[PDB]
DNA sequence: TGTCTTTGTCATGCTAATG
DNA sequence: CATTAGCATGACAAAGACA
């Protein structure tokens, strides 16, 4: 075992804390600045996440390494087109990807973002909850 | 004795501004007070704000101090 | 006592996107 | 099919007149 284990975790995650608030950042500002100088923004929710390990072990893993260089160095869908798309969803559960692009057109939305919300759909219909 | 949380930068320089307007204000009613000190605390520059914010930043760090521990666990309703 | 008011911060639910 | 990230919303801090 090499990556950082649940204690280790955990310390990590109360030492970056102390800093970020020692240094006077909110958990925003870090989130920009993940964005600014390594490439990849998160959001305050993440950091809040991250910082009371409110993600399981394999997320805290992927996010720490990310976490670790900000350390070191301190040192959407419309309201209508949704219910139609539940309409629609109600009639074909499956839309075929010509049925799909003529709902794209018909509601002046990309593809792409109608291919996925149907599928995001089919896979939410599954859940027990 | 539950811990409250630290006070943040508006509530620490309403505190004292809060007391200002009730003795220049003493009749007028915290609801219509809270009023105008939000207005007039949004006019605060940054650098005028700054002073309230590290303070509010020094007491949140020293209220850490006394509870380490300390977790912000709000009620769902 | 509860009502009614302010701003800033944290945690949660639902939605969108990637592999 | 399985999993991650993000936006908007709710709750809580302190102090005071009014019903």
């Amino acid at each position: 075992e090499e990556p950082s284990d649940l204690e280790e975790l955990e310390q990590f995650a109360k030492t970056f804390k102390q800093r970020r608030i020692k240094l006077g950042f909110t958990q925003g500002d870090v989130g920009l600045a993940m964005g600014k100088l390594y490439g990849n923004d998160f959001s305050q929710t993440t950091i809040s996440r991250f910082e009371a390990l409110n993600l399981s072990f394999k997320n805290m893993a992927k996010l720490k390494p990310l976490l670790e260089k900000w350390l070191n160095d301190a040192e959407s869908i419309e309201t209508n087109i949704r219910v139609a798309l539940e309409k629609s969803f109600l009639e074909n559960q499956k839309p075929t990807s010509e049925e799909i692009t003529m709902i794209a057109d018909q509601l002046n939305m990309e593809k792409e973002v109608i291919r996925v919300w149907f599928c995001n759909r089919r896979q939410k219909e599954k859940r027990i909850n | 004795d539950r811990v409250k949380r630290p006070m943040n930068a508006f509530m620490v320089w309403s505190r004292g501004q809060r007391r200002k307007m009730a003795q220049e204000n003493p009749k007028m009613h915290n609801s219509e007070i809270s009023k105008r000190l939000g207005a007039e605390w949004k006019l605060l520059s940054e650098t005028e704000k700054r002073p309230f914010i590290d303070e509010a930043k020094r007491l949140r760090a020293l209220h850490m101090k006394e509870h380490p521990d300390y977790k912000y666990r709000p009620r769902r309703k």
